[PDB]
């Protein structure tokens, strides 16, 4: 029982020898701000990934 | 009859407190007044800047 307890995909075709997925992120603030103001703070991302066989 | 009079008045230049003209210029607007109240017309003071 290995395929009957965890689940099985289709994604790979037979050609392919490896594979990857990938993960993101993110950061960030605000603040209190008033009428005229120019001083505004900013976002960003980033992200990694791993491999297969 | 009689003679029709017309007259003339001028605007100031200012007030204070305004911005004078369009050249380069840069308001900081995250500030808060920690104690008392700020005058307009009048410069200021950084008692501390929160760090986060």
């Amino acid at each position: 029982s290995a395929l009957r307890v965890f689940p099985v995909t289709t994604e790979l075709s037979p050609t392919d020898k490896t594979f990857e997925y990938m993960t993101f992120d993110k950061v960030g603030t605000a603040q209190i701000i008033a009428d005229y103001t120019d001083d505004l703070p900013l976002v960003d991302a980033l992200g990694t990934s791993e491999f297969g066989k | 009859a009689q003679i029709n009079a017309s007259y003339q008045r001028d605007m100031a230049i200012a007030l204070p407190g305004m911005v004078a003209d369009t050249s380069k210029y840069n308001i900081d607007g995250a500030c808060v007044v920690n104690e008392g109240d700020v005058l307009v017309g009048a410069a200021v003071q950084v008692v501390q800047a929160q760090a986060v």
